[PDB]
RNA sequence: ACUUUGCUCGUUCCCGUUAUGGGAAAAAUUUUGGAAGGUCUUGGUAGGAACGGGUGGAUCUUAUAAUUUUUGAUUUAU
RNA sequence: UUGGGGCCCUUUGUUUCUUCUGCCUGGAGAAGUUUGACACCAAAUUCAAAUUGGUGUUAGGGGAGCUGGGGCCUUUCAAAA
RNA sequence: AUACUUACCUUAAGAUAUCAGAGGAGAGUCCUACUGAUCAAACAUGCGCUUCCAAUAGUAGAAGGACGUUAAGCAUUUAUCAUUGAACUAUAAUUGUUCAUUGAAGUCAUUGAUGCAAACUCCUUGGUCACACACACAUACGGCGCGGAAGGCGUG
RNA sequence: UGGUAUGUUC
């Protein structure tokens, strides 16, 4: 007999063909991915604080510290700290999910763009891309998307697209700035830019 | 005959029958006639001792053990008298019985 | 078994004239139908005749250079013809069940009520009523939308994509039955 | 029957693991499909021989008795196989 | 007729164990698995007169400061070469083989 | 190391202890066990593998010994090529805190079974 | 050992009498076990008992002393 | 109830049982608590919103009542000198 | 979520501590809210028991490390073979010396590897606890405070 | 006498 600890589903006598097919089906994938995400979120979010050790402080430290100054404590209400911590959590997860993708879109017209950056004609890890296609045995998963594939083959040479400026490129993205410190940008530019 | 299809809980009788009338005739003769045997082991530890018990794994209890080995550098023989010993059948190369 | 040594001992004991009823002739020629449906839902149980690998190797060595036996081939042809007749009867029963499901009482009553109201401007109204009746018939047929497999006699689907169909064709039942159809067609081409 | 460690080895399928062999050669790659007998198959394999050199295999398959150990990723630190008092929701008859 | 049940009757016995690596282990027995995975406490272990692998295995167990004194050691079955029992114990009473006596009475 | 390992404990009782397990080579693995089996296959959390070099072995033969430590993290070690296991360091939380944690796990598991019985109805 | 007759010493009380006997308790006191009360300290306070399993997980035996751990090719020697 | 003095506030979401209001001229107020409630993750339904699958929490200290056990003292019964 | 099709499979067994005695069931076996003894588990409980628990009358320090710095620190050791050409020491598949054509793989590492040794900095842990800044001891030390962590022994 | 996974309609 076999029991899945993730899906909480039982099974018959332990056949490798059934157990292999169980770890491919979509319900086990959803339950396993959600369980790993929640356990990682719990071990990040668990603030294991140190146990405090307070000793009887010295006399001259008390005459020095109680005479210098008294600082002001800031504090906020419940909805304010809840909204601020929710914005900080979405900022932490969008920084953990993002990555710099300037070299992919900056060498887009390079003659070896179809041999390294296409990520399907790659030599060492291209067989891993060509192996598991997620073959979409549902007809709705193949009939949902109606856009182009734009699969760049390896055999694209330098004869195609000879002049990269006549074929309309994209203007590069500006360096993004922090929205909390966006009020200190120089409002006057150096040169006159139109449109 | 296959081992799994013989019977249930009667394999001990066949094991005793193989003990009485098989390759175990020398370990049986040494424990009933208290004769000393010489067991050569896989690390040159030759044991002269009397057999006290028999096991399926050839795990043997030995009494009045006189063991001897040889250090080769130069050539010396080092011996030791051990009263009680429980020897594993993994280490046993061979068992010789004297008449 | 729990140990692989007993499995290897079983393989040795089942691996080590020739015209005897104990030897399965359908397995002696090859691809016994009691072997191709061992553990599936269409299982016949257990073959009463014994199967052996040494006799199969001797038959392969004899059919390579020595000779051939037409009696075992005729017995395998008769067994394949009986199994093909049973599968054709099952496929005819499935086709009759599909025809009975397409001709149910309430479905034919609804179709007759739609066609009774189906009767330039009158031709356009009749074409719109015929299109509405065709849409109602498509909605009635889409409640099951189960076709009939032309070879193995199972159920298929038209709106289903080719990947799930290719997963359907790679089974023990379909591979065994296509092999039995190939053997039956080869024996009918050799006999006729 | 099987036990917790072989279930943990079957748990981390499709992840970057690192084996060490009994000879001293350390493999590292993505686990294709583990088995109950620990005869494990790896892909994008980088290998270090006991002599010291580093090479790269595409698709390796090592037998379970010639394995010193294997390193699973750290997110399997928290697994339901490690739970001691996990009850069982009504096994079938 | 496995003699591991003979060692299961040897709790709180102050024995020595020579391993296949060559280490002599002096300590009291606490428990032993039926697969002969024996646990010991109040242990000192010594590699006599060499094997550098055995010297590494002797030192890298904590508590060296070549007699190494350790509090608790579990020993696997296939690493046990031989075990020496104290001579004061009576082997005629501990090898009664009550399971073998019940098997003989069941015959 | 004044730990005073338990006098009548076995592998079910030694769980979550910082073991110092010895192998046939002497490649000592230090880490917390979290599971075992009949073949004594041990998973090891935050594990480190320490060895001694061949040049240090001459100094070790009859002081400071420079061991080579590599970090394995969470590994799973087989029971074939191991020799002996000891208990090196005690865990963080105590026996009473593990008892309260086990009671909380039992109450949470009973609540989960009540939730499965409520969802089944 | 029972039994009787008198002497002597003697725990406590009475009487013939403060020599000494007679009668009674055959006692005051020490220990163990059981019943009750008071005081000091600690844990628990919402589940528990019985039965039923083509129940789940652990432990033992045999398959299993033969290539997958656990019944050995890891003391590097001819 | 007020006032003074000493320490702590890392409780870093300013008590972390939860929700809401709210705080350093202060340390608070209201509600609820195991077939329930709270917070979060993932998704297709083309904002938000709603649905489904899971994860984690429901705490700490003191007091009245009941009960189990350990030690001392007192009363009574049975047995042995 | 209901209804249907398809792909795979449909189960190694026996038992739940041991010994002695009495009774019952047609030499052997089973049962006793049957009796004595040993052992195991759980919950309490005590042993002038065993080990540990970090200054604040200061700006420290105990344990484990740095996969940290000085540090390319100091002292040593290696960084391919074969055929031939112009000389050649020469028992080798010209090994040795200088230069080159060609032939098979060809770890990176020489700021590399091993040994030695000091200093600085930073991480995880604690009772950073209650009274006092005190004249005890050959039977060597009044272990006769509130606890916590690990363990031994004993009782119910 | 059943289980796991997948694809359509409400």
């Amino acid at each position: 007999r076999y029991y899945c600890e993730y899906c909480h589903s039982y099974l018959t006598h332990d056949t490798l063909s059934v157990r292999k097919s169980h770890l491919v089906g979509k319900n086990h994938l959803r339950i396993t991915a959600d369980y790993y995400r929640n356990k990682a979120r719990d071990i990040i979010n668990k603030h294991n604080h140190k146990r405090r050790h307070i000793g009887k402080r010295g006399r001259k430290e008390r005459e020095n510290s109680s005479q210098n100054e008294t600082l002001k404590v800031t504090c906020l209400s419940n909805k304010e700290k809840r909204h601020i911590m929710h914005v900080k959590k979405m900022n932490q997860k969008e920084l953990a999910q993002t990555s710099i993708d300037t070299l992919k879109l900056l060498y887009d017209g390079s003659p070896g763009y179809s041999k390294v950056f296409v990520d399907a004609n790659r030599f060492d890890i291209g067989d891993l891309v060509k192996a598991s296609k997620l073959p979409q045995r549902a007809n709705e998963k193949s009939a949902h998307h109606s856009f182009k594939q734009t699969s760049r083959s390896r055999d694209e040479t330098c004869e195609s697209n000879p002049f990269p400026r006549l074929n309309n490129p994209k203007k590069l993205e500006p360096p993004k700035i922090l929205s909390q410190w966006s009020n200190t940008i120089p409002k006057t530019s150096i040169f006159y830019s139109v449109d | 005959r296959p081992k799994h299809e013989l019977s249930r809980a009667e394999l001990e009788e066949l094991e005793e029958f193989e003990f009485k009338h098989g390759p175990m005739s020398l370990i049986n003769d040494a424990m009933v006639t208290r004769t000393p045997v010489i067991i050569s082991l896989r690390n040159n530890h030759k044991i002269i001792a009397r057999v006290k018990a028999f096991d399926r794994h050839c795990n043997m209890v030995l009494e009045n053990v006189k063991e001897l080995w040889t250090e080769k550098k130069n050539v010396i023989n080092r011996e030791r008298f051990i009263s009680k010993l429980f020897l594993r059948g993994d280490s046993v190369i061979v068992v010789l019985k004297t008449p | 078994m729990s140990t692989p040594a007993a499995e290897q001992r079983k393989l040795v004991e089942q691996l080590m004239g020739l015209h005897d009823p104990k030897i399965c002739k359908s397995y002696l020629v090859g691809e016994c139908p009691y072997d191709l449906f061992q553990g599936t839902k269409q299982s016949l149980g257990k073959c009463p005749q014994m199967h052996l690998t040494k006799h199969k190797i001797q038959y392969e060595r004899e059919v390579k250079q020595g000779k051939t036996f037409p009696e075992f081939e005729r017995e395998y042809l008769a067994i394949l013809s009986r199994f093909v007749n049973e599968c054709n009867g099952q496929i005819s029963v499935a086709l009759q069940n599909l025809k009975h499901t397409a001709e149910e009482r309430m479905k034919i009553q609804q179709v007759t009520e739609e066609l009774d109201v189906l009767d330039l401007i009158s031709k356009r109204k009749e074409v719109a009523k015929r299109v509405r009746n065709i849409t109602e018939n498509v909605g009635q047929s889409a409640q099951q939308k189960l076709q009939v497999c032309e070879v193995c006699g199972a159920y298929l689907s038209r709106l289903d994509t080719d990947r799930r169909l290719a997963d359907h064709f790679l089974g023990k039942i379909h591979l065994g039955y296509v092999k039995m159809r190939e053997d039956y067609d080869r024996l009918m081409k050799n006999n006729r | 029957m099987n036990g917790i460690p072989v279930k943990l080895l079957n748990e981390a399928q499709g992840h970057i693991v690192s084996l060490e062999l009994t000879t001293g050669a350390t493999y590292r790659g993505k686990l294709v499909e583990s088995e109950d007998s620990m005869n494990v198959q790896l892909r994008d394999v980088i290998a270090t021989e006991p002599q010291g050199a580093v090479t790269h295999m595409d698709q390796i398959f090592v037998r379970g008795s010639q394995i010193k150990f294997i390193v699973v990723p750290d997110l399997l630190k928290n697994a339901p196989l490690f739970k001691k008092n996990s009850s069982r929701p009504m096994p079938p008859i | 007729m496995k003699l591991v049940n003979f060692l299961k009757k040897l709790r709180n016995e102050q024995v020595t164990i020579e391993l296949k690596n060559g280490t002599t282990v002096w300590g009291t027995l606490q428990s032993v698995s039926p697969q002969m995975n024996a646990i010991l406490t109040d242990v000192k272990l010594t590699l006599p007169q060499s094997n550098g692998i055995a010297m590494a295995s002797l030192y890298l167990t904590g508590g060296q400061q070549n007699i190494a004194s350790l509090q608790y050691i579990n020993i696997r079955g296939n690493t046990i070469r031989q075990i020496i029992l104290p001579d004061s114990l009576n082997l005629d009473s501990l090898l009664v083989d009550q399971k073998q006596l019940n098997s003989l009475r069941r015959s | 190391s004044k730990i005073q390992v338990a006098h009548s404990s076995r592998l079910a009782n030694l769980i979550d202890y910082k073991l110092r397990v010895l192998t046939q080579d002497g490649r000592v693995y230090i880490g917390q066990l979290m599971a075992f089996d009949k073949h004594m296959n041990l998973v090891l959390n935050e594990c480190i593998e320490e060895r001694v070099p061949k040049t240090q072995l001459d100094k070790l033969r009859p002081l400071n010994i420079k061991v080579e430590k590599r970090v394995l993290g969470l590994t799973i070690l087989r029971g074939e090529q191991i020799l002996s296991t000891v208990v090196e360091d005690k865990p963080l939380l105590s026996k009473k805190e593990r008892l309260v944690r086990d009671k909380k796990e039992k109450k949470q598991a009973q609540k989960q079974t009540k939730l499965r019985k409520e969802k089944e109805k």
